[PDB]
């Protein structure tokens, strides 16, 4: 369950119906796969090393497109489907052509991201119409288990994944329009010291700047909602959904441009060995000869703590708040020694104003 | 060559003004602000031993390539044939030498 | 694919023969047929003269830096002085090598080094340069306008491409950017025509009589 | 440069400045240096005009207008208003409010007055007097650890000011969603209270403050209250046991508050932190305190207005003028649709070719200007860069024209000095003399076109040939002196 | 040397923990106090990048010194007249040389 | 990234503002053992110029003519010459200091896994110091002198210009 509000209870099953499938697919940067461009930087025919919130080579996709013509199971909408957001993620989705009465029909996966998903507190919501995004971000009321349906066709139920009779107060509501007759469409998403960002790119694999939130919160779990559609799965024999997300990081890559300014190739900097080479060379084809790595500090396997046995406490608060205090003319020492305290407690008990230290710190 | 990578190897318990050494106890005592000082001069002081080690090896290594020259003369006129230069090869009335091989070098023994 | 092979570039040549004095004799093989064959050479000699300021360099054009040099001009005079001693050595060496190429040289004037250049059957037009009496110009041979049109960096090179560096519409080239920098190659003090030319007068007096450079005998 | 003589009387001095002569003698600290060739820096060509670019009429700001609002909210809900594509004037906005103090880190006063960011983030809350030199940088107080957080690797400003005690009101509202969701009203607080957090707690999305009511029927000894919070969310674990002297003993989690709970690791409410750019992440609400006796699934989970705690709060007044706090991010520096206009400068049309000072958009420097047709700048691309930091062209706002940016001459002029001679024999090497005479100075001796270069006070000579010369410039040529 | 001089040019564009490589930033957003150890610490790193180039640049003149020296003997020796040092001109039996001009050096053809 | 950050996140991090430094070490390092390289390949080159061995040269019984002993010279006796070409005489010097090449990877072979901690090698090693082995062993060097010595011995004398030795 992702919300809190009951709207409708049809078509549901929760008979242990567990067939949960998410596909894999390994994520090749090599030749512009999440990258973005810089927001007022040309570079032509230049070798750049950038870092930036980029998705990690040599690991895997995540298909998160789920389908559905009927039924609504319960097992849609619990982990790993409601997924970690914890620092941003890059999206690669299937534009699905449908051609109904000889006319093009582009439809797919709605993404929603909160932090709690209710009414206080705000939603990130993108959502398609025919060629038109929609990128709204608004306390939604959105039901206990949401739904999208097909424009193109019709399904056995409407769509309902909010119940706000009334719009709500909120900051962020745009329309934005893109080349209907596309593949694949690329999505950044990340958020940065409580901004939420996002880039898009519909014609080619590098990205480009689409626009900036400021929220003030922090962002915690993203899910992508289930379509239902009746031209897509009849009998298999048509097309199909494709949603894959995989998780950002703040990694150096290294970026090659061609005379047009266009992002041609994409190296890790920290994948592997021959990236390491790529990234230390600062060309993708390095000549022949030995090269050697380094930061190679073999990772602890455990974690040994040794401490003394139970000591009496110190009671530094009883001595700080004694009852008799003297003149800096006599100022008093007690010395404390084989005895264990709690910083926290010993400030917090105390009615302090300002504790400072030189030469040391508070961590 | 043994000393001088010891010698390289205690330039690094040197605290250069700092209040200690070794990096653990840095960063186990300061937090990324005062730290980084520190952590400054620390590698200052390092960068500086390199490049004056980095010099002393160029200085030293042109010198093994003088003496290895002078190896391939010494190969070239004194074992395989006997150019007529007077006290080249040993000191006195020269007859022949042979060569061998030795730890970094090579060996020639005068007759 | 990466095949991992033991690495032993020298052997030596083996021959069979006995090691034995059968009637007191030995078995050796002595050569029957000869030819003359020939192998280059590369010494370098000179080497690239580069000059670099403070008052560019490390503070291009700004008072509070220049001012701030002030300090540190001790390093900026030790800097420029080591330089001008190296650029000296460079220099004294360059002369140095230019008088041991003509020692005992001498010339005969009736040379009309044109029309008579290949004496005894041997070739020596591509070795010899400013074939005739007009000797003033550009005495480089033949043989060396494959290595000066091999390589586009020589003096000559420097010189035009500092030359082109004022007025042009090109922005990639590294020379320029240096130069403004105050880090400039500066052209030796000898130009490579003249030691081209000395090159030259060595050779034909290694060929014409009188035969200063052969030991006065004929060539052949 | 003085000279002194055996008496201590000043007998010469040079100007160190005036010439290349000159300059030759301070460098030597001599007056008859010894012959030989001295190269002089400090020969960057002059610019002769300056370009200044702004994008046209755009609307105020009215930082003041937002400033001096009547609305001034807590450090706990520090209000923010991001401003682009608008003017400014530095000096008008500093006099209208009632400023105090106005201090910057990483970045001065000085050189905000005609400059260009790409946006300007304020922030803004009122100041408790007991907390006021929490407010310090870099120091760890109630208000910088739970309310605001102050950015120290980022070129901000702080300032300080004050609005008339009366036309104020405070705006008390915790940004928390959780603390909403388990029945968290507005406050019940007097004017001119300012309410601050002391810590900040964050939980997960599955948190629900009440005990199960199946498990708190079977507990007889200390019941903990119980109701119905939403489903996807995970109970309390309140467990049963025996304390040897009681046939059914239940405990629960974070006894008796997450602030003083003795086994802070099973409690699913932990003490947190708060980032730059970030509110409180919320209140630390007390579990037995809160809650409805004997509830079996039918009232949902709320808790009490006392329940929640961990604040204090304190009064703006100080002598009749409640002090308020801003700070100033200033983030895209010398670049941007934000300019400062009180260092107002007419706008001027680029030139061509010539060495100028520029001040596109905020971009400073010197260079020259040549104009092509090159389409590869798309919407949102503008400026061409380097491969390594340098701006090598850009594309302007209004015109839509290309442009390139080359760096001006900065080439060094030679010297060849003779002992018997007062004159210098210059030498401008891999020049014209043409562009020598109307680009950088104008010739009062006799000058002339050698391969080497432009060569001064020299006449052209070269056919002679000289033997044995002490002033050689290179590639066969020397500067001979008679 | 043009990689030589490649590096001396990349040198100008590192931080040395200022806030920016380049002066024109630093005098466009500081103002002459703490400018100046931002000032100073480019000064300092730039300096000691300069006084490394100019040691790497005196054991390269050395070098090169030395094999001047070698193509000084080779002239007299092997082209002008013909010493009897086996294996000095060329590898083999040896039967003249000659000389001609090359970009930095001289160039000998064996025979 | 092993001598001046050992592993730590934050000194690795200020490094990069002087990696141009390190890239500059690293690059001199490698041209001074490329220089070093080429004089070991310049030295063995020239220790055979005009070499000329015999293939019936079944060196273990014919090792001293003429009266003279060159056994402890000549190494490999017989034709099992793939092994150790070392002579009798380089085993005194090979003896006499026990920190060559061979030494050097012996020891850092014995590095992993031990009870001894005041070696200074592995200390070295582990902060990044590594004395790496040349590109020719010392083996092929002994084997070249080898065939030297009885190119100067036997027919055809190639080293000894064509003449018996006596
Ligand atoms: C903000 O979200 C909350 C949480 O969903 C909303 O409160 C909920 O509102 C719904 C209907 O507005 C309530 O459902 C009602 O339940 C009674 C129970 O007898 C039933 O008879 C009605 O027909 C209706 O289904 C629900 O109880 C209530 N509370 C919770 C915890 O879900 C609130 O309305 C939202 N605010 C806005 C402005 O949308
Ligand atoms: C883009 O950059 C490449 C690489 O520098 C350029 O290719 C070089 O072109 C020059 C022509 O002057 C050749 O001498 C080099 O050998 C080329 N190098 C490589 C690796 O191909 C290319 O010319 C540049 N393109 C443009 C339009 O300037
Ligand atoms: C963005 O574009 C979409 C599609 O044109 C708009 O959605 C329609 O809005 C009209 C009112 O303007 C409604 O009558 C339709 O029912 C909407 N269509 C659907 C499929 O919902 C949307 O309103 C636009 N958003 C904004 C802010 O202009
Ligand atoms: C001996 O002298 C004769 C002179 O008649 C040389 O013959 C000439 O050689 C040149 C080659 O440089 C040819 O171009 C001429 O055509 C030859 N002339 C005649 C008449 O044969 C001959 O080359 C000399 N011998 C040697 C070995 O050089
Ligand atoms: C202060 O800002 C204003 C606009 O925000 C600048 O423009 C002047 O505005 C006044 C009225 O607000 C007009 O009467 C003037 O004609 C405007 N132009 C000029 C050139 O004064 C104003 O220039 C700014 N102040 C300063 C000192 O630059
Ligand atoms: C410079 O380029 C910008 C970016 O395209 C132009 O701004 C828009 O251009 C489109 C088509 O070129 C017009 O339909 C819009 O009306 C323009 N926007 C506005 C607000 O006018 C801009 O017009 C160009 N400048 C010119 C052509 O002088
Ligand atoms: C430059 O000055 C020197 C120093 O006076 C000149 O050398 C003198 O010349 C005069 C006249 O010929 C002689 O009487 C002196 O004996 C010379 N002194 C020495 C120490 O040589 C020199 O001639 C001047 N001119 C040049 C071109 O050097
Ligand atoms: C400095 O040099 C530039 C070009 O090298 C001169 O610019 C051109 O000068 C010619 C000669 O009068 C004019 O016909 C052109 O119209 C000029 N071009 C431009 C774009 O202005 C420039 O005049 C020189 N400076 C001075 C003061 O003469
Ligand atoms: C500098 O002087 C030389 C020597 O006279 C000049 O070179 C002569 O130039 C004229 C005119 O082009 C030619 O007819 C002669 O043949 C040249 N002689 C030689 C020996 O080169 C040179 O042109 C002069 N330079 C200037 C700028 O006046
Ligand atoms: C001359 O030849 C005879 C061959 O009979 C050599 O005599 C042999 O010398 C070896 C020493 O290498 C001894 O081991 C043999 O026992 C000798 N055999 C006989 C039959 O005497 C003799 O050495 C040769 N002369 C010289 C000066 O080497
Ligand atoms: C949710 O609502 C549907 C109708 O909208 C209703 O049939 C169902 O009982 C509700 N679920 C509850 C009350 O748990
Ligand atoms: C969709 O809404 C219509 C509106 O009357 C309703 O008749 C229909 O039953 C709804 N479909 C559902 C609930 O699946
Ligand atoms: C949309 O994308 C398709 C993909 O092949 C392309 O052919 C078409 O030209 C694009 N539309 C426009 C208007 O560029
Ligand atoms: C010996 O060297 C020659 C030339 O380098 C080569 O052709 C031959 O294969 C070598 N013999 C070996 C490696 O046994
Ligand atoms: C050398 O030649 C002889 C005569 O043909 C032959 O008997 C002998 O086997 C050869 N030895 C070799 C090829 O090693
Ligand atoms: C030597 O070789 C040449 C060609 O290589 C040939 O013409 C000539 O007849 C040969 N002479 C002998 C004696 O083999
Ligand atoms: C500049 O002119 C010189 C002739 O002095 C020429 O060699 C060079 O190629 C020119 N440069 C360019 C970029 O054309
Ligand atoms: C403040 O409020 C009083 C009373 O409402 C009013 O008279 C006065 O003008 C107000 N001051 C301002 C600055 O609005
Ligand atoms: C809020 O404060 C006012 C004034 O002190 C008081 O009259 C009122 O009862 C308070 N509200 C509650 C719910 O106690
Ligand atoms: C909270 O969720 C995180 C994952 O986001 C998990 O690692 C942690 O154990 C959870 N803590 C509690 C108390 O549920
Ligand atoms: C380690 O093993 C090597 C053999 O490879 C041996 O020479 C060396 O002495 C051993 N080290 C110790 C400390 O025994």
């Amino acid at each position: 369950v992702i919300g809190d509000f009951n709207c409708t209870n049809f078509a549901i099953n929760d008979l242990n119906t567990t067939i949960p499938r998410i596909s894999e697919y390994v994520v090749d940067v090599s030749y512009g796969l999440g990258t973005y461009y810089i927001l007022d930087r040309v570079y032509l025919n230049t070798t750049i090393l950038f870092t930036g919130y980029f998705p990690k080579s040599g690991a895997n996709f995540r298909d998160l497109s789920l389908k559905g013509t009927t039924k609504l199971s319960t097992l849609w909408y619990q982990k790993p489907f409601l997924s970690d957001f914890n620092n941003g993620i890059f999206s690669r989705v299937k534009n699905t052509k449908l051609y109904v009465n000889k006319t093009l029909y582009s439809e797919f996966s709605t993404i929603v991201i909160g932090s709690v998903f209710i009414n206080n507190s705000y939603t990130i919501v993108v959502q398609p119409h025919n060629g038109v995004l929609e990128i709204t971000a608004c306390q939604y009321t959105m039901c206990e288990y949401p739904h999208t349906i097909c424009k193109s066709i019709g399904s056995s139920r409407n769509e309902s994944w909010h119940f706000d009779k009334s719009e709500p107060l909120c900051l962020f509501k745009k329309n934005f329009t893109y080349n209907v007759s596309t593949d694949w469409l690329y999505f950044h998403f990340y958020q940065e010291r409580g901004t939420f960002y996002a880039y898009y790119a519909d014609s080619g694999m590098p990205t480009t700047f689409l626009f900036s939130l400021y929220l003030g919160t922090l962002l915690s779990h993203y899910y992508v909602l289930p379509l239902t559609c009746n031209a897509i799965s009849s009998n298999t024999d048509n097309e199909t959904l494709q949603y894959w997300v995989t998780p950002l990081s703040k990694r150096q890559y290294l970026l090659k441009f061609d005379d047009r300014g266009v992002i041609t190739n994409a190296v890790d900097c920290s994948s592997s060995f021959f990236s390491e080479i790529q990234c230390k060379t600062k060309s993708l084809l390095p000549n022949t000869g030995v090269y050697d790595l380094s930061g190679f500090t073999v990772k602890p396997v455990a974690t040994v703590h040794r401490r003394i046995p139970d000591l009496p406490d110190c009671d530094i608060d009883k001595w700080l708040n004694n009852f008799n205090v003297p003149s800096p003319l006599n100022w008093e020492r007690k010395i404390f020694s084989n005895c264990n305290f709690n910083l926290s407690t010993l400030l917090r008990l105390v009615h302090t104003d300002s504790f400072s230290c030189n030469n040391f710190d508070e961590s | 060559n043994a000393q001088a990578l010891n010698s390289l190897l205690q330039q690094l318990f040197n605290k250069f003004g700092a209040i200690s050494s070794s990096l653990q106890e840095i960063l186990s005592r300061l937090d990324a602000l005062e730290a980084q000082v520190q952590i400054d001069r620390l590698i200052n002081g390092r960068l500086t031993a390199l490049n004056a080690y980095v010099s002393q090896q160029l200085s030293d290594i042109s010198l093994v390539k003088l003496g290895a020259a002078l190896a391939m003369e010494k190969v070239n006129e004194c074992v395989k044939s006997q150019s007529p230069r007077i006290n080249f090869c040993g000191n006195g009335n020269h007859i022949l030498s042979l060569v061998q091989n030795a730890p970094y070098g090579l060996l020639f023994m005068h007759f | 694919s990466y095949r991992f092979v033991t690495f032993e570039p020298f052997n030596v040549s083996f021959v069979n023969d006995s090691i034995e004095s059968v009637g007191g004799l030995y078995e050796i093989k002595i050569p029957t047929n000869f030819t003359i064959v020939g192998q280059e050479e590369f010494i370098q000699t000179n080497s690239p003269k580069v000059t670099i300021d403070c008052s560019l360099f490390v503070c291009s054009n700004y008072a509070a830096c220049h001012d701030l040099l002030s300090e540190y001009g001790t390093f900026c005079d030790n800097i420029n002085s080591i330089l001008d001693e190296v650029n000296g050595l460079l220099d004294t060496t360059q002369l140095h090598v230019a008088d041991t190429l003509m020692q005992g040289v001498t010339l005969s004037s009736n040379l009309n080094t044109n029309l008579h250049f290949d004496v005894d059957n041997i070739n020596f037009k591509s070795l010899v340069g400013c074939l005739g009496p007009h000797c003033g110009s550009s005495s480089r041979s033949f043989f060396e306008d494959l290595l000066f049109d091999k390589v586009k960096l020589s003096d000559v090179g420097f010189v035009e491409a500092y030359n082109n560096c004022t007025g042009g519409s090109e922005i990639r080239d590294l020379l320029c950017v240096q130069s403004f920098n105050g880090i400039k190659v500066l052209p030796p003090i000898l130009s490579e025509s003249q030691i081209s030319g000395y090159t030259t007068a060595a050779t034909v007096a290694a060929m014409f009589p009188p035969w200063s450079a052969a030991a006065g005998i004929p060539f052949s | 440069l003085l000279k002194f003589d055996d008496r201590g009387v000043i007998t010469n001095a040079v100007d160190c400045s005036s010439s290349f002569f000159s300059e030759i003698q301070c460098k030597t600290k001599s007056l008859l240096p010894n012959t030989g060739v001295y190269d002089l820096s400090g020969f960057t060509v002059k610019p002769v005009a300056t370009v200044h670019r702004r994008i046209p009429d755009l609307p105020d700001c009215d930082i003041d207008k937002w400033l001096n609002n009547f609305n001034v909210p807590s450090p706990l809900n520090w209000e923010r208003k991001i401003f682009s594509n608008c003017n400014f004037n530095l000096s008008t906005l500093l006099r209208l409010v009632h400023t105090d103090s106005f201090s910057c880190n990483n970045f001065d006063e000085s050189k905000i007055y005609g400059s260009c960011f790409k946006s300007i983030v304020l922030d803004k809350f009122a100041i408790p007097n007991s907390r006021r030199s929490d407010l310090q940088l870099g120091s760890s107080g109630f208000l910088q650890s739970s309310n605001y957080k102050i950015d120290t690797t980022s070129s901000s400003c702080q300032l300080y000011y004050s609005l008339p005690a009366i036309n104020v009101t405070i705006n008390n509202y915790n940004p928390s969603s959780w603390n909403r969701r388990y029945g968290f009203n507005n406050f019940n607080l007097s004017s001119h209270s300012v309410v601050y957090s002391r810590y900040c707690f964050s939980v997960n999305n599955t948190f629900c403050p009440c005990a199960k009511p199946s498990f708190a029927s079977s507990c007889k000894s200390h019941k903990p209250p119980s109701a119905s919070c939403p489903i996807g969310t995970n109970y309390r674990s309140c467990e049963s046991t025996t304390v040897l002297d009681h046939t059914d003993w239940c405990r629960c989690s974070c006894l008796p508050d997450p602030i003083t709970a003795y086994d802070p690791r099973s409690c699913s409410q932990k003490k947190s932190l708060v980032g730059v750019g970030e509110h409180c992440a919320g209140f630390g609400v007390d579990e037995e305190k809160c809650g409805v006796l004997d509830g079996s699934y039918n009232v949902s989970c709320l808790c009490s207005t006392d329940a929640f705690l961990g604040w204090s709060y304190d009064t703006c007044v100080s002598n009749n003028r409640c002090n308020i706090f801003s700070n100033f991010i200033l983030n895209g520096i010398n670049s941007g649709t934000t300019c400062s206009n009180d260092l107002l400068q007419p706008n001027t049309e680029v030139f061509t070719d010539v060495c100028v000072d520029y001040d596109l958009y905020g971009i400073t420097g010197q260079g020259i200007f040549k104009e092509v047709s090159a389409v590869y700048y798309n919407s949102w691309q503008n400026l061409l860069y380097d491969f390594n930091g340098n701006i090598i062209g850009f594309k302007d706002f209004v015109t839509n024209k290309t442009y390139n940016i080359f760096p001006c001459y900065a080439g060094r002029v030679s010297a060849a000095f003779h002992q018997n001679a007062s004159s210098l024999a210059l030498l401008y090497r891999n020049l014209k003399c043409s562009y020598v005479l109307n680009n950088i100075s104008l010739a009062t001796q006799p000058y002339f076109d050698s391969y080497l270069g432009c060569v001064f006070n020299a006449d052209n000579l070269t056919d002679y040939s000289v033997s044995s010369c002490a002033l050689r410039m290179g590639s066969g040529f020397c500067v001979d002196y008679n």
